[PDB]
This record gives structure tokens, C-alpha cells and sequence, in this order.
RNA sequence: GGUACGGCGGCCAUAGCGGCGGGGCCACACCCGGUCUCGUUUCGACCCCGGAAGUUAAGCCCGCCAGCGUUCCCGGGUGUACUGCCCUCCGAGAGGGGGCGGGAAACCGGGAACGCCGCCGGCCA
RNA sequence: GGUGCCCUAAGGUCGGCUCAGGCGGGUCAGGAAUCCGCCGUAGAGUGCAAGGGCAAAAGCCGGCCUGACUGGACCCGUAACA
RNA sequence: GUUACUCCAAAGGGUGUCCCUGGCCUUAGACAGCGG
RNA sequence: GGGUAGAGCACUGAUUGGGGGUUUAGGGGGCGAAAGCCUCCGGCUCCCUGUCAAACUCCGAACCCACUGCCGCCGUAGAUGGC
């Protein structure tokens, strides 16, 4: 845990790792085919403009003209995500969970709650420095295990950011 | 039903892929081990086709409920586990012409299935230890006589070797 | 039921690929050069569908006579008349 | 690599370094090729030739030959190759990209244009050049103020009376 | 004549995938930040632009591993299965047999194999 | 087993991108779909049958267009050889 | 049976005879018989 | 150049049974104080085991076809060919 993280920044601090990014989404869905605010919520709350996702195969819930707004989702970089977080996490429960994390050590927030309707989804993703070549144009290549991301790595990184765990 | 010399031989092309055939019939067998079936025996008395041949599931079914019926009656079900090894994957067909047209459009509407084997080719097995060889050739010349052309039967030991002469001398 | 023929009849193996080469081929073959009098194979390539003969004639030897645009002329003996094509040198192969 | 279907491209393709269609396009036609690529703190220029055992390589230039990576080190890149090509006996190319997308305005159009100001046959249409104000340096210069156009200068009479 | 350096290619898995240990004058990269060219139907996330605080952890380079997969060799399986030509050969038939010529596939054991070649550079003394 | 059509785009070209499914997180009556990451030689899609072709694509997302044009030659197939 | 073919009946059986092979008893064996 | 015979399951589709798992979309349920945490018959996932293909193929003959050269045969007592 702490040995591990401690031990590889002892070798180095490329081994460090981050917020690759924070993303917002309105996942339960409440649109329909209205413009409803949660756009300007989102918009107001973030400090940027919004942008909406469309739907796909017909279903009952929500989402059944193909191309209609069904959804909004904002995917913020840079400090902008340690800042929202820096009350996100305050809001909501302390001693980060477990089962938060998956496979690889991102993890995710289903919080909900004149307009003040909404119902969240939050998720950071996570990643070290090197990763920009997986998605590079020029010789690509995909990332070996030894500096990919495991989970107690995120429990301990989430710990030292600002909470405790459980 | 018609007679077996109809469908004995086989030199007619496959007609195994129901994809393509309409109507095609189900299987009147789906039993194809008896018996024990985690037991490790020694012996293993497996029957051999004489030359090649196509035998029909009610042949099938009849050998399967007699020979298991005598196991039973005689050896045990802690005893014997006995195999059918081949499955009906042929197609047979009839004329549908017996007013009619007699041999205009011939094409033949299916009417059963059959299992295709050939020469000195595992038909079914029954495994055994030493006690019981006798009710297993019992078995082996039941399931003879119900077949459309001969077989012989040989043994065969762990490793799968023939130990027949061997064996059969000595009972 | 007679059928007549057309240029993809009977082209299920004729006309396929091994699935280890799957796409295009390397590059010396679309800039081959030959000149009049060359024998050349007569080898489809099923992925260029430019300058393609009707597959009748796939696996002939026939030999240059000229050139017209980015295609060369060749001339088989069909029986006893002389057949002529304009093909890309895509779906040629010299001999030796 | 996953069993006795599975094709294994190129080994160019697999390392990222070519595309086959283009190559083929260019190819294509009988005039020679003028490469030109750009890393993070330097460019490269040659000018190849084709043959099927591999390309032959006629002439090249580098950013260190000059400094002995941005548009005014791009156009004297272009300066150079220019004036070295007109001497190897060979007055016709077409240029080549390789994956660098084109964008209105780049180093590598910079290259290009410096080239054709040498004295270059090389076909094209000025509208992707980028704007001399940019070639010049008043872009870098007027960012420091929140080699210089003189040196710039220098270093062009120069490479000009070297190969006047 | 050197270097654990680079661009363009040809044969296209004997070259792949996976793993293990080593390296950073020049170099290749990761990296900082976006005014300006270019741009994000939100996000300088990816492409484009100005550099170098910084690092060899990734990519790249040197070497190794027969673990998955591919290719080749020897031996067996075996001259087995199949097959061209002739037959006043067998057999109730089905189908087999003989002579002269060709000849596999699975499977098994032991071996090679963790790329080869061409052109042009830069650093260096 | 299919056709007796359809399409101003489903036609031309340029650029950019990569699919099905599964698993791990978060919604939830299955979740039909939206958010995140990973594996993934195509197990998808193509205007319509079947077969063939296709991955920095021939597929998806966009931009600009009408070569779905005028005057003319030679050759192949329907209909091997003839 | 005295049939190359054109143009000849089987599944299943036989201490009928002529052969080959592999085990088990033998100088007191495998039937019958004096004697349980 | 080819994909037939044979062979085989590497794709498409079929086809017996025994094991190790997720345990579930789902009807019977049972300690179900009532979709429930535990099993439970069922699907899907690897290891064995036993079988297939006129409209399947990771393989693959004998054989046939085109072309070049040579042997053989025909041909100035006239070939290919043409009217």
C-alpha cells in the first residue's frame, strides 16, 4: 500500500500518479426532449460550457428519438477537478470505500441531490504521466503492467489527496 | 415401416446439415450411457462392423433397451457402464408418389435418421470387470443379432490392448 | 435449371484469399514493368477490382504486345483464336 | 498474434512510421520524392529515389547542419536542401508528408516554400504557406514581450552567399 | 575506425504476443504552458504552436527466456489412407484383390527459431 | 434462395476516427440507452439475396462538389472451344 | 459341381471332414467302473 | 494455376456424458416476518470424454490445364494456315 506507493517514488516520481480527469454525468437521465436547466446547473457549478449526449435504440425510460438530448456530461482537466472535488468529497461520505474501486483504481460517486432537479454521477479516472502513447498518432503502443495502475495505489493516492478510507 | 435392406448401404452422399432440409424429423434415442459411470473397470468388450454400413435409430433404441434390461437383470447397475458411441446425423428420405405422378419431380420427402459407420468401426462398449465377461458376450451377441449386417466383438484391457485370446481361453 | 455464365460465377475459391494475407498487397507488384514479347501468368488479385480479366482465364500464360494507358496488352491462344485483354500488371506474373 | 487466422501487419505499420496507400499514390508517379520530418526540437529534409530493394537517399539536411526546431529553422532547412539539390543534377520532386496532417500555416509548409524560394520545381498552390511575419520571428519576439529577425537575417545572407 | 544515436525502405509472424534484467554528450521521448497559426457540434483530453524547470519510471536501444502462437528439419505413424492404367482375379451382391507407377493428414519424439538485408545521416575522436 | 428496385445521396473527393461482445465501476424490473476504464484480427457494418472484398479501410463523423457530362476509338462476356 | 461376363439366393447354424494357433492337466490323467 | 478423394475441428453450424466455477436473466420453491443475503433444480466459462457435414476447412493428393526448352513423330513429293 503505502510501501508500494513510497517504495516506487523512491525510485522515481513517474511513477507518481494523478487525475487523468472528472467526469460529470446526468446517467438516470431527466431531459426527455426539453431543454431543462441542468444544463445551466452544471454549467453555472463547473465553469464551462456544457455539452449534451443523444440517444440510441428505442426503449421506455428515456432516450427513444435516436439523435434527442437525453443527457448532459462534462469532462473537466487541470485544477478544476481537485477543486470541485475539494467540496465533492466533503459532501459525501468519508473513509473512501472499497467497492468504489475497480480493476484499476478509478472510482465513482452516484450522489442525487426555482430548478434545483438533479440527479449526479461522478467519476475520476485516473493514470501516471507516460500514458500519452496509447493514444498518440505516431507509434502508438499499449501500456505494459509494470506502469499500469492497481487499486491499493488509488486507495492510498485517494487517502493522501484529501480523505481517509475504510 | 420399410425394410432395412433399403437403407443399409452407403453410397449415396451425406445429407447431414439441417439448415437446409425442411421437415427434417427429431431423434427417437437420447439415452447413450447406462449404467456406472465413475466406476474405472478393467475390461472393455467393444463391438466392430464387419464392412461399412447405416444403421437406423429404431435399431438403436432396441439394441439400447435390451442389452441394458439384461445388464440389469444380471450384473448390477454398481456394474458395467455401457456406451453407444455413434450418433443419427443421415437423413433418410422417400418418394412421395404411392391421384399420383409416378416419377415426376422424385425428390424424397424425409421420413427418419441413421447413424453411418465404417469398416472395423466402435459401434458400443460395455465395461466390465472379470466376473461378468460372460452376461457382456451375452450382451455382445443380442446387440448381433439385431443388426442389418455382422460384427465381431474384441477386448481390450487399460492401455487398450487385445488381451481377447487371452481371455477367452481361460474363463 | 441452366444458368448462363457471368463473371462471378463459380469464384468461391477461385477468388479468395488466404486469411494471412487479408488487405493490400506489397507495392512491387502495382509498379511491375515488362516489356513486348515477356511471357507473363495470368494471377488475379482479388482485392483490385481495376484492370481485372473475367476469371475464365486465371492461371493462363500469355504473352506483351504493347501498352495502352497504365495496363498492358496480352495475347492468349483460346483453342484456335487469339484472345486479347488489357490488364494491370497487378494481376501479372512474369515467367521465370 | 492469436492463432493461425490472425494477420500480422507490416512491420512498419506495426512500429507507426508509414502509410502504404499514400506511399503507393506517390509512388504512382515517376518523379522523385522530397521527405520531410519534424520532431520535438528539430526537422529533417532528404530527397529519395525508388527502388525495389529499398529507397536510395540522394541528399539531406538537419538543423544541426544549420546550427553548426520551429518555421524560421524549417525554412532555412529549405533553403538549404533547395540549393544542394540544384546541384546533384536534379530539377523536378514532389513532396511527401508521411502522417503529419496538413494545416494551414505549418513548418513543413515553411520548408516547402523555402525550397521553392531556392529554386526548386516543386508543384503546389500558395495558400498554406505560413505568413512571413511568422517565417521572420515577429511571432516568437512579440510573445517575449509580456533569434531575432536580425540573426534570422544573418544567417539567411549567409547561407545566400554560400550557395549564391 | 567507434558509438547502447537517428531518417527512408525491402523481404512481410523464423520477424508476432508475453516476460526478465541493463542505458541516457549528442540524440528519441515523457514533460510546462497556450497569447499567436490550428482546434475542441463541452473539455489545449487527442491534433497544432512556443520551450525546457525536470526524469530514464514508460516508449526507444543492448542482451536473455521456447511460456502461447507461426515456420522449417530428422525419425516414427507407413509406403498406412487415397489414387492413374490393365486384368477370362475373388465375391450372391455390395464391394474388394493383383501387377506397373504416384503418395498424404492427424498424432508422437527429438532439433532450429525471441528476425535478415539495402541507402543516407548526425556525435566522436 | 433472391431480382423486375431504391437513392441529390446510399453518387465524387479530402480530412479525421475505429467496430461487435465481455468484464470491472456507477443507474436499474430485466435495463432496454446514455458516464468510466480494460480486453478484444473484425466474432461488426456495407441500400437490398447469396458468395466474395475491405481496419491509420471500401466501415463511422464532418467539409466542399455534380465525371450520374460532350465528341470519339479499341477490346471482353451473354453465346468456352465454334 | 462340370457357368470369365452377358445370364448363378441370405441372415443364422453344423463332435460333417481337412488344417493353423494359444492355454490347462499327464504316468496316473480325461470317461466308465470295485469300493464313500 | 486448382481445392476434388482422404483427413480434421482452426471458422459456420450440429452432437454423449462426467468434473472445476459465476452464479445468474429467470417458474417451483424451502429456515423464505415475503424480488432479499443460503442452498435448490437452470444458462453461460475452462478440463477431460464420445461423435459429424453436397451447400464447413487450420491441412491436402493422385490427376488435369497453360507456357518454355529438349526427345519422338509429321512436313519443300508442301506444315501451320487462308479462299
Amino acid at each position: 500500500n503505502r510501501e508500494a506507493i513510497l517504495a516506487d517514488w523512491e525510485a522515481h516520481p513517474m511513477r507518481k500518479p494523478r487525475i487523468a480527469k472528472v467526469t460529470i454525468n446526468i446517467g438516470v437521465g431527466e431531459s426527455g426532449e426539453r431543454l431543462t436547466k441542468a444544463e445551466t446547473m452544471l454549467e453555472q457549478l463547473v465553469g464551462q460550457k456544457p455539452i449534451r449526449r443523444r440517444a440510441k435504440q428505442t426503449n421506455r425510460d428515456f432516450g427513444i428519438r435516436r439523435g434527442e438530448p437525453i443527457a448532459v456530461k462534462v469532462t473537466l482537466r487541470g485544477e478544476k477537478a481537485y477543486q470541485m472535488l475539494d467540496r465533492l468529497l466533503e459532501a459525501v461520505d468519508r473513509k473512501l470505500k472499497a467497492s468504489n474501486f475497480d480493476e484499476h483504481g478509478n472510482f465513482c460517486f452516484g450522489i442525487q441531490e426555482e430548478i434545483g432537479i438533479f440527479g449526479m454521477d461522478v467519476c475520476v479516472t485516473l493514470e501516471r504521466p507516460g500514458f500519452r502513447v496509447a493514444k498518440r498518432k505516431r507509434q502508438r503502443r499499449k501500456i505494459p503492467t509494470k506502469h499500469k495502475l492497481t487499486k491499493e495505489e488509488g486507495i492510498v493516492f485517494a487517502m493522501e489527496e484529501l480523505k481517509a478510507k475504510v | 415401416l420399410r425394410p432395412a435392406k433399403i437403407d443399409r448401404d452407403v453410397d449415396k452422399p451425406a445429407y447431414t446439415r439441417r439448415e437446409y432440409i425442411r421437415g427434417a424429423p427429431g431423434p427417437k434415442i437420447t439415452i447413450f450411457d447406462m449404467g456406472n459411470l465413475s466406476a474405472e473397470f478393467e475390461y472393455e468388450v467393444s463391438l466392430h462392423a464387419e464392412q461399412a454400413m447405416q444403421i437406423r435409430q429404431n435399431a438403436l433404441e432396441a439394441i439400447r433397451i435390451q442389452v441394458n434390461r439384461y445388464l440389469q437383470k444380471n450384473v448390477g447397475r454398481s456394474n458395467y457402464h455401457f456406451k453407444i458411441r455413434v450418433y443419427p446425423f443421415q437423413v433418410l428420405r422417400e418418394n412421395p408418389m404411392a391421384y399420383g405422378n409416378g416419377m415426376r419431380r422424385p425428390f424424397g420427402k424425409p421420413i427418419g435418421l441413421a447413424a453411418r459407420v465404417r469398416k472395423d468401426q466402435k459401434i458400443l462398449t460395455v465395461w466390465v470387470n472379470g466376473q461378468h465377461l460372460k452376461f457382456a458376450l451375452g450382451a455382445m451377441h443380442r446387440a448381433k443379432m439385431k443388426l442389418p449386417y455382422s460384427a465381431y466383438y474384441r477386448i481390450y484391457d487399460k492401455e487398450g490392448n487385445d488381451v481377447t485370446t487371452k481371455v477367452l481361453s481361460t474363463m | 435449371v441452366k444458368k448462363a455464365h457471368s463473371f462471378r460465377r463459380k469464384t468461391r475459391g477461385k477468388l479468395s484469399k488466404h486469411p494471412r494475407r487479408r488487405g493490400l498487397p506489397p507495392l512491387t507488384r502495382f509498379l511491375q514493368e515488362f516489356e513486348v514479347g515477356q511471357k507473363v501468368h495470368i494471377v488475379i488479385e482479388p482485392s483490385y477490382h481495376k484492370g481485372m480479366p473475367d476469371p475464365r482465364f486465371h492461371g493462363r500464360t500469355g504473352t506483351v504486345v504493347g501498352k495502352r494507358g497504365d495496363a498492358y496488352i496480352v495475347q492468349i491462344t483460346d483453342g484456335g483464336k487469339v484472345k486479347t485483354f488489357f490488364i494491370h500488371p497487378v494481376h501479372l506474373r512474369p515467367q521465370k | 498474434a492469436h492463432g493461425p487466422r490472425y494477420r500480422v501487419p507490416f512491420r512498419r505499420r506495426r512500429e507507426g512510421k508509414t502509410n502504404y496507400h499514400k506511399r503507393l499514390k506517390l509512388l504512382k508517379s515517376k518523379k522523385p520524392r522530397l521527405v520531410v520530418r519534424k520532431t520535438l526540437n528539430h526537422h529533417i529534409a532528404q530527397i529519395v529515389v525508388y527502388d525495389p530493394k529499398g529507397d536510395k537517399t540522394l541528399v539531406s539536411a538537419h538543423t544541426m547542419e544549420l546550427m553548426r526546431g520551429n518555421t524560421p529553422s524549417a525554412y532555412l532547412l529549405g533553403l538549404l536542401i533547395g540549393y544542394k539539390a540544384k546541384q546533384a543534377g536534379i530539377e523536378e520532386a514532389i513532396l511527401d508528408i508521411g502522417l503529419h496532417p496538413p494545416t494551414r500555416g505549418s513548418s513543413i509548409f515553411a520548408v516547402l516554400k523555402g525550397a521553392v524560394d531556392a529554386g526548386l520545381n516543386v508543384p503546389h498552390s500558395e495558400e498554406i504557406y505560413p505568413e512571413d511575419y511568422r517565417i521572420n520571428g515577429e511571432h516568437i519576439a512579440n510573445y517575449a514581450k509580456a533569434k531575432l529577425p536580425e540573426h534570422f537575417e544573418e544567417v539567411k545572407a549567409k547561407i545566400i552567399e554560400k550557395f549564391e
